[PDB]
């Protein structure tokens, strides 16, 4: 709430899930997926108790995907069915989330790095006109953060659902010649663990059963230490080998599909991605840095997203850097390891650090008026509102 | 045949031919790519490595590995395989018979020379050798002994001004920005549009956009305003499955990072700047014959509209006095190369090679005496 | 995306 | 699919070389000088008139624990076990019921050590033993055996 | 406090501090570093410009510019700010309040010694002002009369002989060859070995190298053999991101331009010489004096070798029967401004300022008459 | 390179 009262909002609008809630916020008013849902009839399921409406959003379809055929709007940062993402936003903004009048308040958005212009320039179009929101902000998921792990330099690492990139800044002044992108996270992950799964037999091929394995991997999936170790566990031992029961009672195993999975942000190629993995990207993006800047990347690696909380991923991370370290700058000097300081910054509130940090920067800005882009420049200047954040559009 | 052997090895390409020839018998690109995939077809050709055209024509199974970066060799091992390639089978000709000319820019460490002369005899077991640097040889093909060469290639870009046939080491200027690094720029802006090339094999593609559709900008700030006002220089491009892209001030865009390299975060001054603080470097007498006799070499300087932006910014620093020239020959992709064959087609250039019992007493470290 | 990539 | 990039760095570890690495502590006195342990003439000595009860205790009550040495522990193993095998079967529950509770559990720990390394008749013994030292000691005795990060 | 301040204001350094003191209060270098990128966390203290000590600590994000070269003032926007910084944030006082004695090179322009003049009466509202030569602070600081002083700093080197207080300005020399030059070449030469140092952050980093490893050479054609054969000379070097170096021969190369300037292209004559052709321009009668007398100044003297091998050079062009004798004191880095403090406390001076009023009736040109 | 750029 800002000074005239209007309430300052701040949406996350993920790949895989919403972050909706104000600012000033220590945790989000709602968490819940970025998924549509029509009605459908299928042989095998029976239900008529529940209503099912022509478009459920959100928690009622995830909940009731049993009889729905959902389709995720976004995939790897973009919108693909704008009147499936409006259906979600009115979700969002309605009585049953964030019961708000968009007319009389200010909303903080974020975009992804390297992500197309119009998809950008399509939002805010979109905020003005059938939301009519008054004061409207587009941030970067990197700059937030650092507000909520309150620094101001860290190479960060952001792995969501559909997009996992990588943001240096130092001192608040940005290095865009040195963001990239990973082309793989949570759903690229959870296609692979159905491509594994399908060796044991259990066939997950429609819409619904993606949730399902979603599930599996929230539970069960997880990153090795040092991969040669877990492979002696499956081959010597069966304690890996857990059990997941579906909401069909089918009860179902899952042994060395828990760490092979994951295992493709560090070893891509798993899944047909020519490059190099998460540790590997994040060396050689501070190796492109300037000479005196890397003392400070290492120390303050953040990572965030829900990608990074894999039980064992800052450590195999800490691990697989070192071995670099050691093998092209010391050139195989294992005594000057010790002098080697690396912090990976791990918080486990790290699932919604790109949220925590807008409602940090809302509250720091909320009662300013050079910040925000109002209905009435919209109107004037159209998508040329956008220099204001310095975003080249005409 | 006592012919001489001539070879460029650029950061990108391999430039190979006979000296005396007016141009090379062998052009090819410097790179080896090793599969991606388990090959279980049997009894099909299936090797452990492709080198050159082989590769391109399965880039799509294939991690495209350029060896040189910068104009440094950083896998020897695969740049053995470049040399095989070119004399057994693009050449076809033993090496042991002939001698070969090398090529080098200036200023890159002593341990790649010492290498590429113990690799021709150790190895190749050529009967001499010779190391040049590939500015010096622009001139040679362009008929002078007064002028300044700005050879760009694919990793390296460099300044190197001679009068009356004796170099200033002293104004020599080297820039590591050249079309490698705006291959790649042009990859970060296309995401802008909606078009993601991630891949190697995506990144060979991209080079033949960025050689068919990119131009240089007389005026960089006035063309950004006419793209946003109008439609005219959205040109299309058709990709190998069918697809189709449009690209309109990306065509302009990625060029200027030789102009204004800040958009790649790099510190250092524009081309335009390098080859006339290099003249500045030089003697005042000289500096008029050098702004006439400003010639430009390598495939980076083949953009339409480099020489008139070049010859432009020139005048705007150097005084209204002084009259600049460019020269930019239809040729100048092969320049290097040409003034190779010249040169080794020489009587006085025989004594100037290291013959193979010269390495054998000196070793490898004769070339910093022998190749300045 | 529109080339390259779905999105 | 298959990776063309050196991935040698993943084979290094470098876990070895850690500094939270954990550290068991030992007797600083006992590594000058080691406790000498039942001394063999002693134990002999009473085991040539057949006096096996008080040999039995002789050795049970010097024993090499605080010791860092493995020698005077495994020849403090080969005295006692070359006492046990000796006894009479008859006669084990008299010993054992004499011995207090910190003698039964050491006991116990040289019983478990000699399943180690049998000779041809060295184990039917121990079983013997083990029963009667359980009936006293019970399940506690053992636990005390694999917590126990001191060897005898 | 009544307390006159002084400034060196070298090329490199400014070293300043109050009049009366035995060594300087406030030792920070002649830098302003403006941003390269665009800061968007607000509130963060990101200003415009960064001067001293606080670039250096943020030098890589940010664009290093001297704005002294070879002595001269190229920007004056740029010196205020290192002045603002001197008087307001190191020293903590008011000009106003106290006069200042400022420095400068011989064989300046006269609109560099016009400029000071303007700006700290016009802009500081100083009292007075005085503007001394750099070579013969040296001298008082030395307590003498006779001697011929040779400091070489960042951008300058120069010779000043005196005899008695009564300097020869006929004898006199410059030599636009200094630290700066030298941090250059070793750049060139690195890459020898495979070290790549392009930007000016990496500039100062080799700055520091330059000052920890660099030696002199009494016999440079011996100590090259040396390096060949063997690996003692062999240091090694820790760049700040963890990487390691290591620098042979690359250590008495680098200083040796001092004594043959051919290798940076300069046709101009080492500073052993310099200092000689000065001394012979000088009477006959005077020169045992100096040939004894010969005190060197600035941080460039600061090389270890540099007395014994221009006790060596100057002793082998003189005749045998003159004794050479160098001065090389522990503090010559900041001999120039201990001489400042000294000159600025006597009586005699007090007459020699240029007060206020003065410059107000006759202006800037007024420094002409009353500084020499 | 060894230092400063990759190569
Ligand atoms: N316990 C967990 N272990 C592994 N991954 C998780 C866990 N919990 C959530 N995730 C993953 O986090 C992803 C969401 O990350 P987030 O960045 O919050 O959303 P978005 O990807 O839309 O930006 C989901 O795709 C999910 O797979
Ligand atoms: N028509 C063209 N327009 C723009 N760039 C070109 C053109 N032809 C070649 N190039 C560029 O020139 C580079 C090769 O230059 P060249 O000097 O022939 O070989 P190298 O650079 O390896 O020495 C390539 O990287 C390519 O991007
Ligand atoms: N220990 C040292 N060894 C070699 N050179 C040094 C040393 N200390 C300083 N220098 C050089 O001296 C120069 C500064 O000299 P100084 O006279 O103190 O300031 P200025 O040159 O600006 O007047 C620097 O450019 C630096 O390279
Ligand atoms: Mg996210
Ligand atoms: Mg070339
Ligand atoms: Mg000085």
């Amino acid at each position: 709430m800002d000074s005239q009262g209007r309430k300052v909002v701040v949406c996350d609008n993920g790949t895989g899930f919403v972050k909706c809630g104000y600012a000033g916020s220590n945790f989000p008013e709602h968490i819940f997926p970025a998924l549509v849902g029509r009605p459908i009839i299928r042989s095998t399921t029976k239900v008529g108790n529940i209503e099912i409406k022509d478009l459920m959003v959100g928690d009622e379809a995830s909940e009731l995907r049993s009889m729905l055929e959902v389709n995720y709007p976004m995939e790897n940062g973009i919108v693909r069915n704008w009147d499936d993402m409006k259906h979600l936003w009115d979700y969002t903004f309605g009585p049953e989330k964030l019961n708000i009048d968009t007319r009389n308040c200010k909303i903080l958005l974020t975009e992804p790095p390297m992500n197309p212009t119009k998809n950008r320039e399509k939002i805010v179009e979109v905020m003005f006109e059938t939301y009519q929101f008054s004061g409207v902000y587009v941030a970067i998921q990197a700059v937030l953060t650092l507000y909520a792990q309150g620094l101001l330099t860290g190479v960060v690492v952001d792995s969501g659902d559909g997009v996992t990139h990588i943001c240096p800044v130092y001192e608040g002044f940005s290095l865009p010649h040195l963001t990239r992108r990973l082309d793989i996270a949570g759903r690229d992950i959870t296609r692979y663990l159905i491509k594994l799964l399908l060796l044991r037999g259990y066939a997950f091929n429609h819409s619904a059963d993606f949730e399902t394995v979603r599930m599996i991997k929230e539970k069960l999936c997880y990153v090795g230490y040092n991969i040669e170790q877990e492979q002696k566990l499956a081959l010597e031992t069966t304690v890996l080998v857990e059990s997941y029961t579906l909401p069909d009672g089918r009860i179902i195993k899952v042994g060395g599909e828990r760490f092979e999975a994951p295992e493709a942000l560090f070893q891509p190629h798993l899944i047909n991605v020519e490059g190099v993995g998460v540790a590997e990207l994040l060396f050689n993006t501070i190796q492109a840095a300037d000479i005196d800047t890397r003392s400070e990347f290492y120390k303050h690696i953040v990572l965030s997203g829900g990608s990074t909380m894999y039980p064992g991923l800052p450590s195999r991370l800490e691990r697989e850097l070192k071995q670099l370290y050691l093998e092209r700058v010391l050139k195989g000097d294992v005594e000057k390891l010790s002098k080697f300081k690396i912090r990976i910054e791990d918080p486990p509130r790290r699932k919604h650090m790109v949220f925590l940090g807008g409602a940090v920067l809302a509250d720091i800005m909320k009662d300013k008026d050079n910040f925000w882009m109002t209905r009435q420049e919209y109107q004037e200047k159209g998508v040329r509102v956008l220099e204001k954040l310095g975003v080249t559009v005409r | 045949d006592i012919a001489a052997l001539v070879v460029d090895n650029g950061s990108g390409m391999c430039k190979a031919g006979f000296a005396g020839d007016d141009a090379p018998r062998a052009v090819f690109p410097s790179i080896v790519g090793r599969p991606r995939h388990q090959g279980v077809m049997v009894g099909m050709g299936q090797k452990d490595s492709y080198v050159g055209d082989e590769a391109q024509s399965k880039r799509g199974i294939l991690t495209l590995k350029y060896p040189i970066e910068h104009g440094i060799v950083t896998n020897w091992d695969d740049m053995e395989k470049i040399w095989h390639h070119t004399f057994y089978n693009e050449l076809r000709v033993a090496p042991e018979e002939h001698p070969v000319l090398l090529t080098e820019a200036p200023l890159n460490p002593k341990a790649n020379r010492e290498k590429m002369t113990q690799i021709m005899f150790e190895t190749f077991n050529t009967p001499a050798m010779y190391v040049a640097i590939q500015a010096v040889l622009s001139l040679y093909a362009s008929g002078r002994t007064t002028g300044i060469v700005m050879d760009s290639g694919d990793g390296v870009t460099h300044t190197v001004p001679i009068y009356e046939g004796y170099a200033l080491p002293h104004a020599i200027l080297r820039l590591d920005l050249a079309g490698r690094d705006l291959t790649d720029y042009l990859m970060k802006i296309l995401t802008e549009r909606g078009y993601s090339f991630t891949t190697t094999a995506e990144r060979e593609i991209v080079r033949d956009i960025k050689e068919k559709l990119c131009y240089v900008a007389l005026d960089f700030e006035q063309e950004m305003a006419t793209a946003a006002s109008s439609s005219s220089l959205e040109k299309s491009y058709e990709l190998p499955d069918g697809q189709v892209i449009t690209i309109g001030n990306e065509r302009f865009r990625c060029p200027e990072a030789l102009f204004q390299p800040s958009f790649l975060g790099m510190e250092s001054c524009g081309i335009h700047e390098t080859t006339f603080n290099s003249i500045m470097k030089c003697d005042v007498d000289i500096r008029k014959d050098l702004y006439a006799n400003t010639v430009l070499s390598g495939g980076t300087t083949m953009y339409p509209g480099i020489a008139d932006r070049m010859q432009k910014e020139i005048t705007a620093l150097a005084p209204s006095t002084m009259k600049i020239k460019i020269i930019a020959p239809p040729e100048r992709k092969y320049s290097v190369w040409i003034g190779g064959s010249i040169l080794a087609s020489l009587s006085t250039f025989q004594q100037m090679w290291i013959s193979k019992q010269e390495y054998d007493e000196s070793g490898p470290s004769i070339v910093h005496r022998k190749c300045f | 995306w529109x080339a390259x990539c779905p999105a | 699919a298959r990776n063309t990039l050196s991935s040698r760095f993943r084979r290094v570890d470098i876990d070895e070389f850690d500094e939270n690495k954990f550290v068991d502590e030992q007797e600083e006195a006992a590594a000058a000088a080691a406790e000498p342990g039942p001394d063999p003439s002693e134990v002999d000595g009473l085991l040539r008139q057949g006096d096996m009860l008080r040999a039995f205790h002789a050795a049970l009550r010097n024993s090499p624990v605080n010791t860092k040495n493995q020698a005077v522990k495994e020849r403090a193993q080969g005295v006692v076990l070359k006492v046990l095998t000796n006894f009479k079967s008859s006669e084990i529950e008299q010993a054992v019921q004499s011995l207090d509770r910190n003698g039964v559990d050491l006991l116990m720990k040289y019983i478990y050590k000699g399943f180690e390394k049998p000779t041809e008749n060295s184990s039917a013994v121990l079983l013997q033993w083990h029963e009667k030292a359980l009936a006293v000691g019970g399940l506690g005795s053992i636990i005390r055996v694999l917590t126990a990060r001191k060897t005898v």
